[PDB]
RNA sequence: GUGAAGAGGGAAACAACCCAGACCGCCAGCUAAGGUCCCAAAGUCAUGGUUAAGUGGGAAACGAUGUGGGAAGGCCCAGACAGCCAGGAUGUUGGCUUAGAAGCAGCCAUCAUUUAAAGAAAGCGUAAUAGCUCACUGGUCGAGUCGGCCUGCGCGGAAGA
RNA sequence: CGAUGUCGGCUCAUCACAUCCUGGGGCUGAAGUAGGUCCCAAGGGUAUGGCUGUUCGCCAUUUAAAGUGGUACGCGAGCUG
């Protein structure tokens, strides 16, 4: 467990992905339940040393997005090919 | 850090304050021939104070210099330095005549430095110079010129050194 | 600075002195009187144990002269006959030559115990036991 | 040294790196090697970095080695003069592109597995970058 | 003192000191763990 | 795509690269790539920051307490970190081999206490022990610090007629 | 290719330093001794013969040392063939 801050992402494109990776904020998503794909940005930094440690894989996940939560689990990784940065992680609502 | 802000000076000597160079006099030598160059001048009751000189962020290293730099010339005129300065091996005489010592290592010709004043010779033993001195620096340089003229070597020792043996030895071999 | 001085270490046997290779040179250096000590100690080793290599520390004075205390034998020396054997194991804990009783441990930890640290005998006869293990003696209760 | 035992075919073409990986994790490994930039092992290279490694961690831990040269490449000889034939199969190379992994130590500690690797290195013909084992 | 391109630091008591653009090494001990460069 | 069969402008000069297609003329104007310290036309421009190498103005493997920028972690006024005062005890000069190799030639042992705390030990030293210093531990001082990481710019590496 | 004379020698050099000697040092398994190896250093110097068309090489005897390489594998509107 950890209470993620992150934030509303809204512009679909590799390019806008770029733009993102230029801030520390790598893009991201929470899909699942009921209710339509949640396009947040974390921050990486944070994360990276929170990921590090098997509690978050594992254990509930509580991502603060602008003034609501959303519990959410960290399923797939989808970092980048060489450098310890991410790129991308997917959470599924669990 | 540390010594960078670190502060002194007694009041058995004396100063001259100027506004670029950090000036001492008295008696059993004197006279400072460091100046400033990136520091200010700030003075104290028992300080000669400086910091660091404005519109340059680098000054500390010159700073931390400029502390123990100023200190040891006090040190130099209150008490000695250089304290001796013996040599390995042997029938390496002296001299210890107007200024000048002279020294063998199988030298035919003499060798000798006419010495600046404020370091004086003196010796009991052709093994051996017992200097007082006063001004770390100046005395220091004109030491070495001395021991410099052979170095010492680890394969039978001799060779002037310094007063303490700080040596490695080698063993000769082939015997 | 260079220089050299005394205050010298050595284990001689109680009754026996003055060879040059195990004496002699050794202290002489130092400008120590060989034949004098040489008379000397075995003159006290004749009350202590005879038989027995005892470590005597010799200090010599600028008089050259000189005085020195007989301690207690070595604890590897006193486990070696206490395990009635001569000499170690050459590989300690894998091969054990011998064994020593716990109740010998505590008779060797009195006698070392003038030369020992040991605030109480538990430490001292411990200070032994690992001697005993370095010399590959096993140690029944 | 190393290729295919029975030959799907003798000769192959230079080939071209587009980089990047997809052969990214330690599946028998808990540490290892990926790669920065691209280039080949001749083969010699995977040769002399099992040696390498093997006096290090010795008969602790193990070893694995990701990538199995498949590339021929072949070298036309010297002094003659050159496209009046293909030449001839000198080398098996690898290709290998940026984030790929080259070998895995398990079995021993973060640090002996670093300089055990550190080791094998330049003999490596490419910058490498350590890896953790990693909950994933 | 030795020359080589690199051969790092050799020793607890390998200070490495930076002189001009190369990197000596003192040595409290072994003049041969002295680099000019290294 | 250009050149061929295209001048002109830029890239020092430089068919091809970059910019731009010359009906012709005008001591006309506005721009373009590219430039504005002088040669040599125009900013010694504004703002902010980085670099110390003459990098800029040739190079990689690799090495580094060079610096800047960022994040976490370990230790810290209940006093760290370094040095200094020191602890450096005691069993302890354990065995083969050698009188004597008895932590440190080689081979083995790689234990434990005294305590508040102190490795049979990293090297020097010694044939080898003895001793000296040290990752190892006690005191003084008085405020941040120690190694790794990502990452910008440097350094060395960088020798030819 | 509407002629840029080949190699080698001779003669005449000249440059570069990746230096053979001298010079100055580092390390040394540096006893001394000459060295070994590496760093800096082009100021100057840097062999004659025997054989072979060969430069080279091999051999002989010195020399402080007989450097290496470049200059149209230096030099024929200078010589030789």
């Amino acid at each position: 467990m950890f209470t993620i801050n992150a934030e509303v992402r809204k512009e679909q494109g590799k390019g806008a992905s770029r733009r993102l990776r230029a801030a520390n904020k790598f893009p991201a998503i929470i899909y699942g339940g009921k209710e339509a794909p949640l396009a947040i940005e974390l921050d990486h930094d944070k994360v990276m040393n929170m990921q590090a440690k098997a509690e978050f894989y594992s254990e509930v996940l509580t991502i603060v997005v602008d003034g609501k939560e959303i519990k959410v689990k960290a399923q797939d990784v989808q970092r980048h090919p060489y450098k310890p940065k991410l790129q991308h992680i997917d959470f599924v609502r669990a | 850090s540390r010594v960078a802000k670190a502060p002194v000076v007694p009041a058995g000597v004396d100063v001259k304050i100027n506004g670029q160079v950090i000036t001492i006099k008295g008696k059993n030598g004197e006279l400072t021939r460091t100046l400033n160059d990136a520091v200010e001048v700030k003075h104290a009751d028992n300080t000669l104070t400086f910091g660091p000189r404005d519109g340059y962020a680098d000054g500390w290293a010159q700073a931390g210099t400029a502390r123990a730099l100023l200190n040891s010339m006090v040190i130099g005129v209150t008490e000695g330095f250089t304290k001796k300065l013996q040599l390995v091996g042997v029938g390496y005489r002296a001299a210890v005549k107007g200024n000048v010592i002279n020294l063998s290592l199988g030298f035919s010709h003499p060798v000798d430095h006419q010495l600046p004043a404020g370091i004086t010779a003196e010796c009991p033993t052709q093994t051996e110079i017992v200097l007082k001195g006063a001004d770390k620096q100046v005395i220091g340089q004109v030491a070495a010129d001395l021991r410099a003229y052979r170095r010492p070597e680890p394969y039978k020792g001799k060779g002037v050194r310094y007063a303490d043996e700080v040596v490695r030895t080698k063993e000769a071999k082939k015997k | 600075a260079k220089k050299v001085q005394a205050y010298v270490k050595l284990q001689v046997a109680a009754g026996m002195a003055n060879p040059s290779p195990p004496v002699g040179p050794a202290l002489g250096q130092q400008g120590v009187n060989i034949m004098e000590f040489c008379k000397a100690f075995n003159a006290k080793t004749d009350s202590i144990e005879k038989g027995l290599p005892i470590p005597v520390v010799i200090t010599v004075y600028a008089d050259r002269s000189f005085t020195f205390v007989t301690k207690t034998p070595p604890a590897a020396v006193l486990l070696k006959k206490a395990a009635g054997i001569k000499s170690g194991s050459g590989k300690p804990n894998k091969d054990k030559v011998g064994k020593i009783s716990r109740a010998q441990l505590q008779e060797i930890a009195q006698t070392k115990a003038a030369d020992m640290t040991g605030a109480d005998i538990e430490a001292m006869t411990r200070s032994i036991e690992g001697t005993a293990r370095s010399m590959g003696l096993v140690v029944e209760d | 040294m190393l290729q295919p035992k029975r030959t799907k075919f003798r000769k192959m073409h230079k080939g071209r790196n587009r980089g990047l990986a997809q052969g990214t994790d330690v599946s028998f490994g808990s540490f290892g090697l990926k790669a920065v930039g691209r280039g080949r092992l001749t083969a010699r290279q995977i040769e002399a970095a099992r040696r390498a490694m093997t006096r290090a961690v010795k008969r602790q831990g193990k070893i694995w080695i990701r990538v199995f040269p498949d590339k021929p490449i072949t070298e036309k000889p010297l002094a003659v003069r050159m496209g009046k034939g293909k030449g001839n199969v000198e080398y098996w190379v690898a290709l290998i592109q940026p984030g790929k992994v080259l070998y895995e130590m398990d079995g021993v500690p973060e640090e002996l597995a670093r300089e055990a690797f550190k080791l094998a290195a330049a003999k490596l013909p490419i910058k490498t970058t350590f890896v953790t084992k990693t909950v994933m | 003192m030795k020359v080589r391109a690199s051969v790092k630091k050799l020793c607890r008591n390998c200070k490495i000191v930076k002189r001009d653009g190369v990197i000596r090494v003192i040595c409290s001990a072994e003049p041969k763990h002295k680099q000019r460069q290294g």
